């Protein structure tokens, strides 16, 4: 419980899943995905799934 | 007791009136009514008459020379502060004016003028809806039942159950003439007398002692008022919709069910309110009453003033909270039969509409294809719908553009997107309240009893402001027809009913008619106007609309007030119609888009593929709500009705107009003519300038001239013959 | 409820059936002014030529 | 049997709604046709002028 700068909220969630902010690049509105990164996120869920 | 019968307490008027001799030496015989500024009409004396000219002084003693035909003849206080209006003789204006002003001010709002009463909305919570008032009145012998709305409803219930013909209950008013508050008291008679309410505990104060149908049908009204009501400049509690209650009655006496239709909803105000108006009530309740847990899952800010679709600021309502009123209504869902999920689910679909307008689009001039600066604003929407996040924030700016029938992607430019997002809010709220009123009716549909009824024409509006648009016009378009049904029912259908019943009556009329301006039958209404025959063509505008009204009505139709020049060259386009309560200014520039309704396809189609059950239901055909784009062949909708474009609501408001009005003139009417005492929203204040317009204009002087001999009590000849019979054991054996 | 729903539908059967007739009058407007318009297309085309 | 009167009145109703369904398409087709015939007329007069 503590939603604020959505940029900062997302760094924390993605920091818990250990990705530095250069494979997924941030800007303002959107996140850029380098190869693997989005479909590694999909895979991470879909390990337990 | 001196032509009048015997009195009771504050509920009645002061009806043990004296006959105090002082009044009498004035009946001799050359006093008259004269125009003043301060009171309105006043008392004058003919001193000397110069043929067709007259020198008449006044209460103020100012000797004035007058022309004959103004001199309204004096009608003495034999008829001061009676319960019913009837007995007043010389029905020229002053005689009625005087008499109502000093009724309201003497605590009596609701005053009898036969069946169709006069009510001057008090604006206060009066302790006269107590169960004392509603325990004595268990089908009472009407003298103990004096000029309040319970008797009116008693007299409806008491004719109807016996004589088997369907009924209506129609309160008219102008802006904030407390309509809803009145109908709650029609229902509060019904909810505490004729039904199975176990009364023998005798509690005059808080009863709350069954039936459950009664406790339920009541709660649907706060529920309706939290969602659908908001605030205006005149009106704190402004029902931003218009409803019809069909009060159903079974075989034996007591209640059977209730069918509420709903006409319009003011979804346009959701982007920004104008001046001091408040957002849809439900919203603020959910904000203040919510606790630490719920607050997270629903995605409320802790701080206030964030909520971007609440304009001007947080404005208060006088003398109510927002926060405890949440806890009332939530439990009024519990009490209806909502489930522990669906509680959170209706609020989930409600609060996103408070959120959404947080989405800040910003100019990135390399193209002008703006995208919005965040996620929080979008996510607190996205989760509460449980729609695909990866769709929303891409596909809102980049949708699959249907070109004819094939498909090309496009990025959208800055303002189209901001506007479509504001569109997404007005799409959510309109669809949900319409989902809600039916899903409310479902719990209260006549469950294996009978659909025999009273229809209550509780259309909340006729609200006058500088801004009147299309929105105001489609509300005002019924309220007009209601004043037309007044003429059609105070002269006409009152006595047309006496005629059907073959009573001792005489057909008499005076002559009041709107139908030389306003369209009444569904097809005249579906010819009105440069909107269905032309909304589909790229060159038509709210400018050509005004010009085709100005071609098709002006000069020859004497009822249409024309603009005071916001039309030569540069228009906002204004015109006016001669509606009884007020010549009103409308604006036309915009209407087209309020009669086409333009959003984004790809996102609301992907929202159809949503989750959270209720959030889902709000979307498709099968009953007929959204499924909202692609191409129904070229008609103008929709689904029913008509084909595709998103909306066209003015034609759908033909579709229900036919079915409602057909019923209304068949179902015998009860009326209450509610009027407002002041502009300033204040309790107890009455103004004479306003009252002088209003009592002329509501059909009141004319509407005593017949309805004086008109009957306010109406029941059945077999019972009444058989309940009496042996009283005349001398005469009938 | 069914002895009533007999008369209920019958009432609504007046409702949609007048709605058929009136909208067909507005369709008769089309069916009529069509002839005049075709007449106008005849007299137009013949004279410009 | 009471319901069979409700059955027939409803079958009937639906067929008058579907007759009016025809009339929807028919009507709007006639309205769209009017507006083209207008565009045939107005201009052809204007080309005389």
């Amino acid at each position: 419980k503590g939603f604020v700068d959505a940029k900062k909220v997302t760094e924390a969630v993605l920091g818990a899943i250990q990705l530095d902010a250069n494979d997924y690049r941030l800007g303002n509105t959107k996140v850029f995905f380098r190869a693997g990164v989005l479909g590694r996120l999909e895979e991470m869920r879909d390990d337990r799934l | 007791m001196a032509e009048d019968p015997d009195p009771t307490e504050y509920l009645y008027i002061s009806m043990e009136q004296k006959r105090k001799d002082q009044t009498k030496p004035y009946d001799g015989k050359k006093m008259v009514w004269v125009a003043d500024e301060k009171e309105g009409y006043l008392l004058g004396l003919i001193k000397s008459t110069q043929g067709d000219i007259c020198t008449v002084d006044i209460e103020g003693q100012e000797s004035r020379q007058v022309k004959k035909d103004l001199l309204q003849q004096v009608n003495p206080p034999k008829y001061e502060k009676c319960e019913d209006m009837s007995n007043l003789t010389y029905l020229n204006d002053a005689s009625v004016l005087h008499n109502l002003k000093q009724r309201y001010y003497a605590n009596l709002i609701y005053t009898y003028s036969g069946l169709f009463c006069v009510a001057i909305n008090p604006y206060k919570r009066f302790p006269i809806y107590t169960n004392r008032t509603v325990q004595i009145y268990k089908g009472r012998r009407r003298t103990e039942v004096p000029p309040h709305l319970f008797a009116i409803s008693d007299g409806a219930y008491s004719a109807m159950l016996a004589n088997r013909e369907n009924q209506s209950m129609l309160i008219t008013g102008e802006s904030g003439a407390g309509k809803t508050e009145n109908t709650k008291k029609v229902i509060a008679y019904y909810a505490n007398v004729g039904a199975a309410t176990p009364k023998p505990g005798k509690e005059a104060p808080t009863k709350e002692k069954k039936a459950t149908l009664e406790d339920q049908v009541v709660q649907t009204n706060p529920v309706l008022e939290a969602f659908g009501n908001a605030k205006t400049v005149r009106n704190d509690n402004s029902s931003r919709f218009g409803k019809f209650i069909r009060i159903h009655f079974g075989p034996m006496g007591k209640l059977a069910g209730a069918d509420i239709e709903t006409y319009l909803l003011e979804k346009a105000r959701v982007i920004s309110q104008q001046t001091l108006e408040r957002s849809y009530h439900i919203f603020y309740q959910l904000m203040s009453g919510g606790i630490e847990n719920l607050k997270a899952d629903l995605l409320l800010s802790d701080d206030i003033y964030d909520y971007h679709f609440v304009s001007q600021g947080k404005i208060e309502i006088p003398g109510v909270d927002d926060a405890e009123e949440l806890r009332l209504t939530d439990t009024a869902f519990d009490i209806l039969g909502f489930s522990h999920e669906y509680k959170t689910d209706v609020y989930k679909i409600t609060a996103s509409c408070m959120h959404l307008g947080e989405m800040k689009f910003k100019q990135r001039p390399r193209e002008e294809q703006a995208e919005a600066d965040g996620t929080e604003e979008g996510e607190r929407v996205a989760h509460l719908l449980g729609v695909n996040a990866a769709d929303l924030y891409k596909n809102l700016v980049k949708p699959k553009i249907k070109v004819g029938n094939e498909m090309v992607t496009q990025g959208r430019n800055a303002t189209q997107v901001s506007y479509s997002v504001g569109g997404l809010a007005k799409a959510m709220f309109d669809r949900t309240f319409k989902w809600l009123v039916k899903r409310l009716n479902e719990t209260l549909d006549t469950k294996q009893k009978r659909q025999y009824f009273i229809g209550v024409l509780d259309i909340a509006g006729f609200e006058i402001f500088d801004y009147n648009g299309f929105e105001q016009l489609c509300i005002n378009f019924t309220n007009e027809k209601l004043q037309q049904f007044f003429n059609h029912h105070m002269f006409v259908l009152e006595q047309e009913e006496y005629k059907r019943e073959g009573i001792d009556w005489v057909f008499i009329d005076f002559g009041l008619d709107l139908a030389a301006c306003i369209e009444l039958i569904e097809k005249p209404m579906g010819i009105l106007s440069i909107l269905e025959e032309e909304s589909m063509f790229p060159k038509a505008t709210d400018k050509s609309f005004q010009d085709k009204l100005n071609a098709n009505h002006l000069g020859k139709s004497p009822n249409f007030v024309k603009p005071k020049p916001p039309k030569p060259g540069q228009q906002e386009a204004h015109f006016s119609i001669a509606h009884y309560a007020g010549t009103v200014p409308y604006n036309i520039t915009g209407w087209l888009e309020k009669n086409k309704d333009p959003v984004n396809d790809t996102v609301v189609d992907q929202f159809k593929k949503g989750s959270n059950k209720l959030v889902q239901e709000i979307f498709e055909d099968h009953p007929g709500l959204g499924a909202e784009e692609k191409g129904g062949g070229g008609k103008g909708g929709g689904g029913r009705k008509k084909g595709a474009s998103f909306q066209t609501v003015s034609a759908l408001y033909r579709e229900q107009l036919n079915r409602l009005m057909a019923s209304l003139h068949s179902t015998q009417p009860h009326f209450v003519r509610c009027i407002i005492p002041n502009e300033l929203k204040q309790p107890g204040v009455i103004d004479s300038g306003l009252v002088m317009h209003q009592l002329t204009c509501n059909g009141v002087l004319e509407g005593i001239r017949i309805c004086r001999k008109g009957f306010p009590n109406r029941m059945v000849y077999p019972d009444f013959k058989q309940r009496y019979t042996i009283l005349a054991a001398s005469a009938v054996p | 409820k069914l002895l009533q729903e007999k008369n209920d539908l019958f009432l609504q059967l007046e409702s949609e059936r007048s709605g058929a007739g009136d909208v067909e009058e507005r369709l008769t407007k089309a069916i009529s002014m069509k002839n005049d318009l075709e007449g106008q297309v005849q007299e137009l085309q013949e004279r410009l030529s």
